[PDB]
């Protein structure tokens, strides 16, 4: 999923 | 409501190499797996009896996903550090709590996703599973990234498929310890500790889930302020203890009454010393 | 960054019987960062055999851990609890009670  | 619900923490260490990251899954107050990327094989492993028999697929399955989740981690924490303008040198801490709650249709009742950073909550989805609230205009930043990037709708899938799903799948092969609450079982102790003052304690022992309320009344009135309530604790074999103490004057004991509130009583108990 | 002590408490999972086989508990929770040292002491030395749980975290993102190991109360062996951690200068050490 995404870094934040 | 049943629950699942996933907890990872990733810490950084600067000059002692990359972070470390340690995961948890719980059914309810069960846990049933971990994952420790410093441990010494990191692997996803079982934890409770009812998720033994999956096979080495589940087992690598779990296992790629908590590693590849560390390594985001890892990036998540340099971005961090950057919007916050801090020091390459200094330790810090991200954590996610994740899950999902059994609705009485067998999907979903609501679904929950929040993110931490260095104990201060960052982002978090909302209940619409659409949209995220952003804790400051350094979380607006992932808020903006993760609109784009339509995080939401990743998220929302699992919460309202494979989590849902496996949880019912867990609740039903470990049905004989995950659906049966236990009451907890009490007793009032009592230390005096002066010529004219005494303590009581007020105990709550053996019981499942964790939630649980205990208070000390006098003539019926909260006594919140005075009591000494300590934290909640495993006992070790899956239930949990806690207790309740008031220092009262030594010949009053019989006005207070210690209140018990648990899924698991059909009422609120109310119990006094009785020695 | 925050820095919570622990909250730390030593006991047994069932009430305490003299030669009767028990587990001693020492749980810590309610601190932050995570970074924690816990040994479970027999006569001020260190039970080497001592279990513990996995890091996990309460709604307010603090941590907790549960240490343990089997043990049998006797009437004049003292049992206790060490810990370490960034909110403490020097080791804390809390020595079982039977009623807590
Ligand atoms: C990004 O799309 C890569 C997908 C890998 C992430 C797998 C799911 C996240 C892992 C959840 C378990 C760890 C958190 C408790």
């Amino acid at each position: 999923g995404a870094a934040l | 409501s049943h629950s699942m619900r996933y907890f990872s923490t990733s810490v950084s260490r600067p000059g002692r190499g990359e972070p470390r990251f340690i995961a948890v899954g719980y059914v309810d107050d069960t846990q049933f797996v971990r994952f420790d990327s410093d441990a010494a094989s990191p692997r996803g492993e079982p934890r409770a009896p009812w998720v033994e028999q999956e096979g080495p697929e589940y087992w690598d399955r779990e296992t790629q996903k908590y590693k590849r989740q560390a390594q985001t981690d890892r990036v998540s924490l340099r971005n961090l550090r950057g919007y916050y303008n801090q020091s390459e040198a200094g330790s810090h801490t991200l954590q996610w709590m994740f899950g999902c709650d059994l609705g009485p249709d067998g999907r979903l009742l609501r679904g929950y996703d929040q993110s931490a950073y260095d104990g201060k909550d960052y982002i978090a989805l909302n209940e619409d599973l659409r949209s995220w609230t952003a804790a400051d205009t350094a979380a607006q930043i992932t808020q903006r990234k993760w609109e784009a990037a339509r995080e939401a709708e990743q998220r929302r899938a699992y919460l309202e498929g494979t989590c849902v799903e496996w949880l019912r799948r867990y609740l039903e092969n470990g049905k004989e310890t995950l659906q049966r609450a236990e009451h907890p079982k009490t007793h009032v102790t009592h230390h005096p500790v002066s010529d004219h003052e005494a303590t009581l304690r007020c105990w709550a022992l053996g019981f499942y889930p964790a939630e649980i309320t205990l208070t000390w009344q006098w003539d019926g009135e909260d006594q919140t302020q005075d009591t000494e309530l300590v934290e909640t604790r495993p006992a070790g074999d899956g239930t949990f203890q806690k207790w309740a103490a008031v220092v009262v004057p030594s010949g009053e004991e019989q006005r207070y009454t210690c209140h018990v509130q648990h899924e698991g009583l059909p009422e609120p108990l109310t119990l006094r010393w009785e020695p | 960054a925050i820095q919570r002590t622990p909250k730390i408490q030593v006991y047994s999972r069932h009430p305490a019987e003299n030669g009767k086989s028990n587990f001693l508990n020492c749980y810590v929770s309610g601190f932050h960062p995570s970074d924690i040292e816990v040994d479970l002491l027999k006569n001020g030395e260190r039970i080497e055999k001592v279990e513990h749980s996995d890091l996990s975290f309460s709604k307010d993102w603090s941590f907790y851990l549960l240490y343990y190991t089997e043990f049998t109360p006797t009437e004049k062996d003292e049992y206790a609890c060490r810990v370490n951690h960034v909110t403490l200068s020097q080791p804390k050490i809390v020595k079982w009670d039977r009623d807590m």
